[PDB]
RNA sequence: UGCCUGGCGGCCGUAGCGCGGUGGUCCCACCUGACCCCAUGCCGAACUCAGAAGUGAAACGCCGUAGCGCCGAUGGUAGUGUGGGGUCUCCCCAUGCGAGAGUAGGGAACUGCCAGGCAU
RNA sequence: UCCUCCUAAAGAGUAACGGAGGAGCACGAAGGUUGGCUAAUCCUGGUCGGACAUCAGGAGGUUAGUGCAAUGGCAUAAGCCAGCUUGACUGCGAGCGUGACGGCGCGAGCAGGUGCGAAAGCAGGUCAUAGUGAUCCGGUGGUUCUGAAUGGAAGGGCCAUCGCUCAACGGAUAAAAGGUACUCCGGGGAUAACAGGCUGAUACCGCCCAAGAGUUCAUAUCGACGGCGGUGUUUGGCACCU
RNA sequence: UGUAACGGGGCUAAACCAUGCACCGAAGCUGCGGCAGCGACGCUUAUGCGUUGUUGGGUAGGGGAGCGUUCUGUAAGCCUG
RNA sequence: CCGACUUACCAACCCGAUGCAAACUGCGAAUACCGGAGAAUGUUAUCACGGGAGACACACGGCGGGUGCUAACGUCCGUCGUGAAGAGGGAAACAACCCAGACCGCCAGCUAAGGUCCCAAAGUCAUGGUUAAGUGGGAAACGAUGUGGGAAGGCCCAGAC
RNA sequence: UUUUGUAUAAUGGGUCAGCGACUUAUAUUCUGUAGCAAGGUUAACCGAAUAGGGGAGCCGAAGGGAAACCGAGUCUUAACU
């Protein structure tokens, strides 16, 4: 046959969920596209990884006219 | 892999050099760029040279 | 303090890990063992979680 | 404090289309002219400047309208965690959660700050 | 060896000689910044012009495009066009992700200097994920770091970098194909051939419906298109016994 | 190869369905007595002793404590014609 | 050149109705997973470091599947239970199924799964039904005035079968 | 004994008695115990001698860096919040 190949898993997914206290610089989700968009206090890395810029609790919300999922770091 | 690698030697007289690749068949002219030279701590002109 | 009596009625040999952990949380150790616990929602949920194998009298 | 207009939001279709009507004192838009500021891989169409003769025609705003899009119960169905059972490819019982689709229905947005014009 | 989807049971991970496809590159602009723009497809009209070139208007709303496979993204466009340029910088890095480890990946911010923009700012390569090779040995450049009595030097170190389809891709060596019925040893029923076991695709023997062959008439005897079993019975499947 | 598709004998219930009350049934649970491990607690600890919970199936394996055998010191001692 | 009509022919796009998808999603659970707070229970059961390992052949059963014939006591994963490494009672016998975890002794008691006519311990127990096949005590498509219960329907003392 | 699993119709043993398998030397790490303690300890050898002498050496109380070198700090870097 010609179907024996496959690639190693990339271990994506949400790494820190909502209402979790995190330190600055910690990865929140590893994604391929921009499935979740960066909100307040969250930056977008080279491979679309959303990372916290300040210490606080993770906040998920749906915003915008396109109903996009935003991740922000609530103040703490 | 027709793209072969070269080195950019600094014009500041120091032995420092960057390294990169180029397609020598479609771009025969030499490469010249301004890059940071950490020995003199200034951005100087680097010129393409033979990788050897 | 409005306590209730819980009595284990069946064995814990083939039960789930979560079920065994629930039984340990209730403090039951063997068949027929009776303990007395406070009547709170947490204790009520643990009883409802393993209701097939425990009997609560009030 | 009432109406209308402009700018920035909250919210992201109960907020969007379509049909009919309506608006120029102010605002906004089309409009007039282009040596100059600036611009067209050609073109003052766009972008830009200097202005107010004309019109709300287009666009845009407001009002009305259920032809759509959209939201949407209650009840039932499917699925399922735990324990048990059968005729065991698949189901049933006790208990907990409970859709999607569809039905009655809802629906022509609501709201905050500032400025201008018209009345009190 | 590496990448994408499913298998994968709604966090991560997850196997088979499972189902499908790709990579061993490319780019001095196809990278960075500032400013601007919106496709695919179809209808109508128009000289050569045609189903399809370029032009004008309309419908449509991303079904298009991304240097390439697939998936996830993308209108503030990551897609397309133009001006200026090298942040495809040097030393670092709070804190995480993924690995048994070697390692791989994301990262605000600090110091020096740079590009675009009036500026807020953005820029440590490319929309992201494949585009790859540890160590030893050796080559080139820089640096008194070291230098076997001393001063040099050779050699070695450090920094930058080169040479392996080492493709059996964590690479036994710089270097390697066959025969044994002339054989031989240590083991395994962990594993095949015989026979036994489970199952019955295949084999054999029945049964359900009845278009038709039988001059007419399905069922005297056969019976197409299809369906349901029995036996263990041929060739098998598995590797449970030796 | 022989009944050989209730384990058998046999059963018109001694089968099946629904309801109810008994009883049998294990090294499960309870009673009585005994041994040992680990934690609370107190004694005046002989550094382990009352009470008190609770534990005690077990291969590869890990930990702890012992019995017995030959020889050396104790030992020209002690037992034995 | 334009064309002419209709022909048991096929047929794009759009509209209405109806299905299918692991590699389809304008919807969408239960579970599972991460984090915070609280009470009770558990011999710290949790984590870090150091000394010593063994193991890297797994098996079956339930649930979710790939592959095979929706074959196999087949094979490969996830998760739980048991065996491995686990005795006792039941399923005749029967590592893996059901009930249940053996420190030791007793000629004591209560129950679980499973049973209560005899082997063989316990109901020839009570009330109301069904079966006539030894069905119970092995199986399908299909065939049949077997038989018990329930709600309707068509013909009928203008006479039903 | 080996196994997922053996009464297994898988291996081994006819039986009895005797013998038969984690030892020894030298280094290294960890645990317990004894001595001394910022110190501990000697090896060959001398010695009539398991005493005593012998401190040659080793480990420790300081590390960072490849190194010169610096030092409770050091390395990177022109320099580090």
């Amino acid at each position: 046959t010609r179907n024996g190949r496959d690639s190693e898993a990339k271990r994506l997914g949400v790494k820190r969920f909502g209402g979790e206290s995190v330190l600055a610089g910690s990865i929140i989700v590893r994604q391929r596209g921009t499935k979740f968009h960066a909100g307040a206090n969250v930056g977008c890395g080279r491979d679309h990884t959303l990372f916290a810029k300040a210490d606080g609790k993770v906040k998920f919300e749906v915003k915008g006219p396109k109903n996009r999922k935003f991740i922000s770091i609530e103040a703490e | 892999g027709i793209r072969e690698k070269i080195k950019l030697v600094s014009s500041a007289g120091t032995g420092h050099f960057y390294t990169t690749t180029k397609n020598k068949r479609t771009k025969p002219e030499k490469l010249e760029l301004k890059k940071f030279d950490p020995v003199v701590r200034q951005h100087v002109i680097y010129k393409e040279a033979k990788i050897k | 303090a409005k306590t209730i009596k819980i009595t284990q009625t069946r064995s814990a040999i083939g039960r789930l890990p979560k079920h065994k952990a629930t039984l340990l949380g209730l403090g039951l150790r063997r068949i027929g063992h009776t303990v007395e616990r406070e009547d709170t929602p947490a204790i009520r949920g643990m009883i409802n979680a393993v209701s097939f194998m425990v009997k609560v009298e009030e």
